[PDB]
């Protein structure tokens, strides 16, 4: 480390948003499944 | 429109003569009026047509939905928001637009709610308009000595009008000459049987005399003449309709509950505002700022989504009713049924079927019962004896009625039959259990028939015998049991014949009194085989001299008949009585029939007795017995006319099974008012016009759809398109279910209040950075929260709802202090603490420890301080610290959702446990899933920190509200436990909503 | 109603309950809220046990340092009359507040101040971010270094005759090493001359192309006479490990300023670990609206 300790000030917000969206989508799907499970 | 002169009982000039009548109105008894005079009167007073109802433009019922009690509160909230924005604009530079957004949002919410409610009431109005079928009608008037058929709108007072069996009485006539003319006074007077109209006068009451024809009545059989006495709106039913239209509407119960709810919400809102106003003035702030603080706290204490949630909730309960054929015109009339505690019903057309049907039959010294139910769902009467066959032949032959052409599609009971009611019932019974009567009649040709005389009181006829081995002649007569009994000497027992000894004569007398006491009309059928040796096949029996033996006939059996009740009438009455609903019969029919129908449907439980019954069982006068020992009472209309208010109050206060007979429509209204005077909700169920003044003044009116009148249908609040009475039970059940659900949903939308306000209060008192932004409060109150609150309506019952007593209106409210103590006091507090926890965590991880946050708002807000030292010594620019504050708003909103999970689960049930009821509500599960997906979407979607100002969260923050949620679940679980084990304890009178 | 629900004399009730009831409810709420407070406090103590006293766990919201100045402008505008003295008082008061912390009397002795190179130098590492060694030592920064804007000669600092000064300062960040652009063929025009590697350059200019002519001679004052910040004053070890720490400063005199006209001057620092933002107008650069109306 030392002078080139640039990583100590970086965060991968991109990957975080990608995962959070994948999860949100999955939860939404599951919800729909449960809602329509019975009318078919 | 004098209402008192319309509230009085109808008067008339019936007690007069034909000369006095012609001398008062002016009219020739044999020539009628002249065309010139007829037109002079037509233009002098107006056409014989009822006035149309008061129309209503569509923009009026839209402005109505935009107002009320809840929408008005949201309106004042929007007004306050714009006022605070104006003050901030004229007092400070760079005014934030938060208030303008909140105000336009509130206005949009009110507009959308109004559009939805209006669309629903319009849907109901369209399906209601598709029922008014008005075909023009023309009457037969005699002018200048000639008969002419002119439109009903051209009939005037004084001309001569002739009627014929099958036509409708145009105006109010005064019969001058009739020929066996019967009339159907069921709609106006409620008389189930056809009363004969005679030119002579008989009773002091105009509704009882036979010399007066009434508007909208139809002549069943016969022809008659008459002078038009009353025309146009001045007719009887005209004054009744005008009175119905000239009545107020009232104010249902759900509205009163919403009003008291708003009263509490505003009490606590203005209290917190005036208090933090004096407090802010005590801490140094200026007036200009304190005013904005007052308006902000008042607005913050207003539920924007409770309006849409309540409206959609009620609409959801309305669609089920529409699925079972129960249509409501308004939207709040769906709950009134559940709160009802006294149902006033009608007999003719509502409790009964208004159709004569063969009830009991006598044959082989044994009483037999026949099925008298619409759908024919009952027990047969043992159609295996020869006696029944002979009876069927007598009834099917000695009968002149025949089904109306073109009825091959309708059922055997609902088809039209041209003839008397008795003959129609006999024909229907024979066609029901004996096959096609047309073939039974063509199988035996009728040779000679002697009509029904008023003196002979018997109808006889001779026909050929279809026996291929016997060419003799058959004679069949029918009539009054006494007259027929005096003309017989044999009895057809099990097929064989036997003498008429006094044993069977006494059994016949007992059978006659048995069928008579049942309120039925009994007839006697007998026949005889004429000896072909004394009357050959060629001899013609002209009806002139005694060609047939009047006596020595063979009596086969009696046949009773009466109007039966609808299929689900007894079961529905029993279900209503089980739920603690007092059933009181109110009808303008004969008391001898009203009492029988009451005992047959459950109004007068078997075993109870009236004062007359006791006096008859003891053989003592009626003035000696005490009226307190009689549970059921039959109040006659004539006696009701001379009764004070206190007497009526005592009648309803001491008698549990009351039956009002021979009561006029005005008296019906008086009864409804006497019931309301105490404090109970009233539901009136009717079908005719006589029920119009009763359906309007009652808290809720139920009109029949097929057998109901247009006036009563337009003046009622609920319509039974299928004429099923069990719908009343279904309605009283749904009215309760959606009530406990409204309570749950209200507590749900009120629990979030605290974690939405507390941040601003701590912001002003403690001077800490703003915790909950405005677009987050909006994303919570109008977003996520909507689906769960709507789902709370689909909750099933916990205990039997059709078992508990009706809710008391003066003590058990919809929103009491027990709810406020939970939402505002215990759950909301925990949710607010969880939000503040996530807040402090976010600020502590970035460098601002809790000790350095108290006292920073002055510099944390300042837009020109680009060097704010944190707990570690770092220098933060303005936009950098603002980004952190926004991320704290995002995490606060997510914490709110996390605690709402456990709040929706503890709100699902009010007393029972979750491991008992069960999570069978799929809508609630979908609500939780969607509630979480929306929060994740609002935070992780790109471009949100620009549009809505919500930054992404780090996976470790999302878990800061979990312990608070589980704690809320455990606390409410143990709460809903002591209530069960300890009924009536502290936890019940303190936390049981 | 109104009177009864307030005080009845048969059941001896007040507001609805008797004497013993209000007590039962008050006691219940007191115990409930007490437990609530104790639980919240415990959950906050575990949080205090989760953080370190010598370093912020997350340092991503403060990666690109800001560029602030000494005068306190309401809308980033400096407008004052050269005649009325009660016009530039708000400026001098601030300026003075900032420079009042670099007084020599404050910087005295060996502890905790240490004499550093009078000419720009390289970084200096006083170990790790621990408490093993006692309070670290920070370099001394003398007032006099700033020549015509020091309040030692002309207290007003310039505002008295139409020659205001502007003391620029770099936002203090823990463990942040400033890195300047290298001598390669790609470098702005301005930066070529006087490439002292050890100095972070600061250079002001005009926002619009027109204003160039109306702006006169930007005279910068700093450590060694250069227009930048010496790398030797870094890094910053944080308040706890370096109390009594002074950050470098750079004075800027806007000599020859056109009279009676609003001039938009944008100052900007150059460097590798320095990045600007179109949303935050104080990240690395700064804007000032000077108008010496007289
Ligand atoms: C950091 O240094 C500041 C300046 O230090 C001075 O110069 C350095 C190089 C050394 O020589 C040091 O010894 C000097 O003091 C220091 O601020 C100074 O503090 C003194 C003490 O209060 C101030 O003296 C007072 O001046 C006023 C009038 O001030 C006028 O000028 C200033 C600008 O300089 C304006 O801001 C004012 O509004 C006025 O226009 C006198 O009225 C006052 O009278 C008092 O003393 C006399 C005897 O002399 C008595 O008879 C009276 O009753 C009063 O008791 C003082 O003479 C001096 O103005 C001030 N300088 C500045 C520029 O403000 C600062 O405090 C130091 N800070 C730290 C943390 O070390
Ligand atoms: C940072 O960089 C500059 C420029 O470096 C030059 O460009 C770079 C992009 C890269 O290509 C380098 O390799 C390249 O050198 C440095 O400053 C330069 O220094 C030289 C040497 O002094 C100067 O060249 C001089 O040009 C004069 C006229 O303009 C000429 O008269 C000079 O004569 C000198 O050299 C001749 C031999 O060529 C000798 O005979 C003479 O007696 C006399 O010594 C000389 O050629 C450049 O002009 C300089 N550039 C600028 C912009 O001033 C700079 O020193 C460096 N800094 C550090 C700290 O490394
Ligand atoms: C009955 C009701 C059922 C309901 C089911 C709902 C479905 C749930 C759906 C999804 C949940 C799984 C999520 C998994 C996601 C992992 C993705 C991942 O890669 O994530 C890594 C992060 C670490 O982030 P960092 O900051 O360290 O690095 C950041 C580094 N950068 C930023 C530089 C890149 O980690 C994380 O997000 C941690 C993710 C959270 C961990 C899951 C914890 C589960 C909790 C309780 C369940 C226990 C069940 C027990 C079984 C009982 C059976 C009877
Ligand atoms: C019946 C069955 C139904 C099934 C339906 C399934 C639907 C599909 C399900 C999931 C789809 C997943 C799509 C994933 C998209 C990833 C996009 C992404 O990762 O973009 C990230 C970057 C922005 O990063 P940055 O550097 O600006 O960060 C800020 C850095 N700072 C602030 C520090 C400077 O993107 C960019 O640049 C370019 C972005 C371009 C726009 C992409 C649009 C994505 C928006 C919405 C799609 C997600 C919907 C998911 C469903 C949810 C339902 C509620
Ligand atoms: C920065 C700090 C943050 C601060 C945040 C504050 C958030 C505010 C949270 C909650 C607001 C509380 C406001 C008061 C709510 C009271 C509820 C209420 O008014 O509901 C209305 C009920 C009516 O109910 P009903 O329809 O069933 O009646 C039927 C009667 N029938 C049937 C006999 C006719 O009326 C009643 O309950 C009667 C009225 C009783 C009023 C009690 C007033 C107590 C208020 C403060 C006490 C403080 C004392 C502290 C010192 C303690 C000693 C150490
Ligand atoms: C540290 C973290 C703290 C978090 C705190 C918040 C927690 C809130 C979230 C979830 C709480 C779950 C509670 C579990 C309760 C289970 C109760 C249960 O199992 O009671 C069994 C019932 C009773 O049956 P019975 O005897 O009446 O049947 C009679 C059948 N006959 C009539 C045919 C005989 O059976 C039934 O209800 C039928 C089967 C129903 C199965 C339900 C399974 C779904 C459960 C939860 C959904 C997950 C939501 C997740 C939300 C997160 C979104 C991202
Ligand atoms: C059963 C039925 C199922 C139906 C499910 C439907 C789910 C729909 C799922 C996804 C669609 C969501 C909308 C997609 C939005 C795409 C926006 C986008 O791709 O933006 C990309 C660019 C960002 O570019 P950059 O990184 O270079 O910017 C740098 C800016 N610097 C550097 C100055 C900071 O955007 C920009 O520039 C400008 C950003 C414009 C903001 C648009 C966001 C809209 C705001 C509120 C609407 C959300 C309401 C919630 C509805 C919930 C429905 C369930
Ligand atoms: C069924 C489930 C539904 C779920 C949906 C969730 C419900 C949401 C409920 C309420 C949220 C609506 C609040 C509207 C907020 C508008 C904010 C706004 O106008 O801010 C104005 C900003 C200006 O900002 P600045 O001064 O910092 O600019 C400085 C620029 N400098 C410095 C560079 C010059 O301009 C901008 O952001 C420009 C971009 C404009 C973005 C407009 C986004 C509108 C979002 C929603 C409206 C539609 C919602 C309808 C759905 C209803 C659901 C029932
Ligand atoms: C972060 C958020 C944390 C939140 C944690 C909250 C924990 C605090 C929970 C409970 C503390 C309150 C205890 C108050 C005890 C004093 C109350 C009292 O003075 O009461 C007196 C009565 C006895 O009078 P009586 O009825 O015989 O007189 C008849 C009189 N007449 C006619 C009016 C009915 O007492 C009774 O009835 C007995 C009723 C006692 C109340 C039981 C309530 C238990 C509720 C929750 C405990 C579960 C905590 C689970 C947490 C798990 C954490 C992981
Ligand atoms: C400062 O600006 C002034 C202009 O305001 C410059 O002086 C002018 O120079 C022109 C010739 O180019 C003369 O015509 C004017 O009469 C001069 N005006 C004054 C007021 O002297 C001056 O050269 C500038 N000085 C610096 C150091 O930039
Ligand atoms: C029924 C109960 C117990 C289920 C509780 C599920 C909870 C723990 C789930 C639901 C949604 C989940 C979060 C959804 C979104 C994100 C963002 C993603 O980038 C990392 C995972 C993370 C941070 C998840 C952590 C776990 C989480 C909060
Ligand atoms: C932020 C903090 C300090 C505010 C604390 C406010 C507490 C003390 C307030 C909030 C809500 C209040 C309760 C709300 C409802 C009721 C029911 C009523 O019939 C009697 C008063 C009673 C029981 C209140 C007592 C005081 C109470 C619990
Ligand atoms: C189950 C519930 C009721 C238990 C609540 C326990 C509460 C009262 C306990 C839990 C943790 C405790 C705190 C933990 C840490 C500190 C810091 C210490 O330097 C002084 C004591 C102090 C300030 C404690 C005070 C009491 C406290 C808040
Ligand atoms: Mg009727
Ligand atoms: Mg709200
Ligand atoms: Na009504």
């Amino acid at each position: 480390e030392g002078p080139d300790n640039d990583e100590r000030f970086t965060y991968d917000y991109y990957r975080l948003r990608v995962v959070g969206l994948i999860v949100a989508a999955v939860l939404c799907v599951i919800g729909i499944i449960i809602l329509l499970a019975g009318k078919c | 429109d004098l209402d008192e002169l319309k509230k009085e009982v109808s008067m008339d000039d019936h007690k007069l003569s034909l000369d006095e009548l012609h001398n008062k109105y002016g009219t020739d008894l044999t020539r009628g009026l002249t065309n010139a005079r007829a037109k002079e009167i037509l233009a002098r007073d107006g056409p014989n047509s009822l006035t149309p109802p008061p129309t209503t433009p569509e923009w009026i019922k839209f402005c109505r939905q935009l107002f009320g009690g809840f929408s008005i509160l949201l309106w004042i909230g929007a007004i306050l928001c714009f006022l605070a924005y104006g003050i901030q604009a004229a007092t400070e530079d760079e005014p934030a637009n938060d208030n303008l957004y909140l105000g336009v949002v509130l206005s949009t919410v009110v507009i959308v709610t109004g559009c939805f409610s209006y669309y629903q009431e319009a849907k109901s109005s369209r399906i209601m308009d598709s029922f008014k079928n008005m075909v023009p009608q023309q009457a037969l008037v005699i002018r200048d000595g000639e008969k002419s058929t002119i439109n009903a709108e051209f009939v005037v007072a004084g001309d001569l009008v002739e009627v014929k069996g099958g036509d409708r009485i145009p105006a109010d006539l005064r019969i001058i000459s009739a020929h066996g003319c019967k009339v159907d006074n069921s709609s106006l007077t409620g008389e189930s049987e056809p009363q004969t109209r005679s030119p002579e006068f008989s009773s002091e009451n105009p509704l009882e005399t036979r010399n007066i024809a009434f508007f909208s009545t139809n002549c069943v059989e016969g022809t008659a003449r008459g002078v038009v006495v009353y025309t146009g709106d001045r007719t009887v039913m005209g004054r009744i309709a005008t009175l119905a239209s000239g009545l107020e509407v009232g104010r249902t119960p759900i509205a009163i509950e919403i009003e008291h709810f708003i009263h509490i919400i505003t009490g606590v809102a203005v209290f917190l505002g005036v208090s933090f106003f004096i407090l802010s003035l005590i801490l140094g702030y200026s007036w200009l700022e304190a005013v904005i603080f007052l308006i902000g706290i008042i607005v913050a204490n207003v539920p924007e989504g409770l309006l849409a949630t309540v409206t959609v909730c009620l609409t959801l309960t309305a669609k089920r009713m529409a699925r079972k054929n129960c249509l409501v015109k308004n939207l709040e009339a769906v709950e009134t049924l559940g709160s009802t505690s006294t149902i006033c019903s009608d007999k003719t057309g509502t409790l009964t079927q208004n159709r004569m049907t063969v009830a009991h039959m006598w044959f082989d010294n044994q009483i037999h019962e026949a099925d008298t139910t619409e759908n024919q769902s009952g027990a047969a009467f043992d159609k295996t004896s020869a006696t029944w066959s002979a009876l069927s032949r007598i009834a099917a032959l000695c009968n002149r009625a025949v089904f109306q052409a073109g009825q091959d599609n309708v059922p055997i009971l609902k088809r039209s039959v041209a003839g008397d009611a008795s003959e129609s019932a006999l024909l229907k019974c024979i066609e029901l259990c004996c096959g096609s009567v047309q073939g039974m009649r063509d199988r035996n040709p009728k040779i000679v028939e002697i009509p029904f005389n008023s003196t002979n009181k018997y109808q006889l006829s001779i026909h050929e015998n279809e026996k291929s081995s016997e060419s003799r002649y058959l004679l069949v007569m029918k009539g009054a049991p006494e007259r027929i009994l005096d003309r017989c000497s044999t009895i057809l027992l099990n097929g064989a014949e036997e003498p008429l000894k006094e044993d069977m004569k006494e059994a016949f007398q007992n059978a006659y009194l048995e069928l008579g006491g049942l309120g039925e009309r009994v007839l006697g059928f007998c026949h005889f085989a004429l000896p072909e040796d004394k009357y050959n096949e060629g001899y013609p029996f002209d009806a002139d001299e005694p060609n047939f033996p009047t006596t020595d006939l063979c009596f086969v059996g009696l046949m009773a008949m009466i109007d039966p009740p609808r299929a689900a009438v007894p079961d529905a009455v029993g279900k209503c009585r089980s739920a603690g609903i007092k059933v009181i019969m109110v009808t303008g029919d004969h008391p001898i029939t009203a009492k029988a129908i009451a005992k047959g449907v459950g109004i007068i439980s078997e075993g109870n007795e009236t004062i007359e019954d006791i006096a008859a069982r003891l053989n003592i006068p009626i003035g000696q017995v005490n009226p307190r020992d009689a549970k059921a009472c039959v109040v006659h209309g004539s006696d009701l006319k001379d009764l004070s208010t206190e007497v009526l109050d005592d009648i309803l206060h001491y008698h549990t099974e009351i039956v009002f007979a021979r009561t006029s429509p005005q008296q019906k209204l008086i009864i409804v008012e006497g019931c309301q005077r105490q404090g109970a909700i009233v539901a009136v169920t009717g079908d005719g016009v006589n029920d119009s003044p009763a359906l309007k003044k009652a808290d809720i009116g139920v009109a029949m759809g097929i057998s109901g009148s247009d006036v009563s249908k337009q003046a009622a609040d609920m319509i039974l398109l299928d004429d099923n009475f069990a719908s009343i039970v279904t309605g009283v059940e749904e009215g309760r279910l959606i009530f406990d659900n409204l309570k749950k949903s209200i507590a749900y939308t009120l629990t979030s209040n605290i974690p939405e306000i507390t941040p601003f209060l701590v912001f002003i008192i403690g001077n800490v950075p703003l915790p909950l932004g405005t677009v987050t409060i909006l994303c919570i109150d109008l977003g996520t929260d909507m689906v769960p609150a709507i789902s709370l309506a689909y909750e099933q019952a916990e205990s039997d709802i059709m078992k508990r007593q009706p809710r008391n209106p003066k003590t058990d409210k919809l929103v009491n202090e027990r709810l406020i103590s939970m939402a505002y006091g215990q759950i909301g507090m925990i949710q607010a603490l969880g939000g503040f926890f996530s807040y402090f965590v976010i600020l502590a991880e970035n460098g601002f420890l809790p000790m350095d946050l108290i006292g920073k708002r002055v510099r944390w807000d300042d837009r020109w301080i680009s060097d704010v030292e944190d707990s570690f010594g770092q220098q933060w620019t303005y936009e950098q610290r603002k980004i952190v504050e926004f991320t704290c708003h995002t995490s606060f909103f997510i914490s709110i959702v996390v605690v709402q999970w456990a709040d929706l689960i503890i709100c699902k049930t009010r007393r029972n446990s979750i491991f008992q009821q069960g999570m069978k509500n799929k809508i609630l599960i979908f609500g939780l899933f969607e509630e979480t997906a929306l929060a994740a979407f609002l935070s992780y979607c790109p471009g949100t920190d620009v549009a809505l100002r919500m930054y992404p969260l780090k996976p470790s923050w999302w878990f800061c509200a979990f312990p608070y949620s589980l704690i809320i679940f455990l606390y409410d679980e143990m709460r809903r436990f002591i209530i069960r084990r300890s009924p009536g304890g502290w936890v019940e009178q303190e936390t049981y909503y | 109603g109104w009177k009864k629900f307030l005080w009845d004399s048969e059941k001896k009730e007040f507001l609805g309950r008797t004497g013993s009831s209000w007590f039962k409810i008050f006691l219940f709420y007191l115990i409930f809220y007490g437990c609530l407070a104790g639980i919240f406090i415990g959950t906050i103590q575990v949080l205090l046990l989760t953080l370190s006293d010598f370093e912020p766990k997350y340092q991503d919201r403060v990666a690109p340092p800001g560029l602030s100045h000494a005068p306190y402008a309401i809308k980033t505008e400096i407008s004052f009359s050269i005649s009325n003295p009660k016009s530039y008082e708000s400026f001098v008061k601030s300026m003075h507040k900032l420079m009042d912390l670099y007084n020599e009397s404050s910087q005295a002795g060996n502890s905790p101040f240490e004499d550093c190179s009078d000419t720009p130098a390289d970084y200096i590492k006083r170990g790790d971010l621990d408490d093993s060694q006692g309070q670290k030592k920070a370099c001394r920064f003398s007032r006099m270094w700033l020549k015509n804007c020091s309040g030692l000669d002309d207290t007003t600092y310039g505002y008295a005759e139409g020659k205001p000064c502007v003391v620029a300062k770099l936002n203090r960040i823990i463990g942040f090493y400033p890195k300047p652009l290298k001598n390669t063929t790609d470098l702005p025009e301005e930066l070529q001359a006087n490439y002292n590697q050890y100095v972070l350059p600061l250079r002001c200019a005009a926002k619009r192309e027109e204003d160039r002519e109306k702006i006169g001679s930007i005279e910068y004052f700093g450590l060694g006479g250069y227009a930048g910040f010496p790398l030797q004053y870094y890094p910053y070890y944080g308040k706890r490990l370096q109390k009594k720490y002074l950050q470098p400063l750079l004075a800027i005199q806007f000599t020859n300023l056109t009279q009676n006209m609003e001039l938009r001057i944008e100052c900007k620092v150059y460097g590798e670990n320095i990045d600007y933002s179109e949303k935050d107008r104080f990240r690395g650069r700064f804007e000032v609206k000077i108008e010496v109306k007289s």
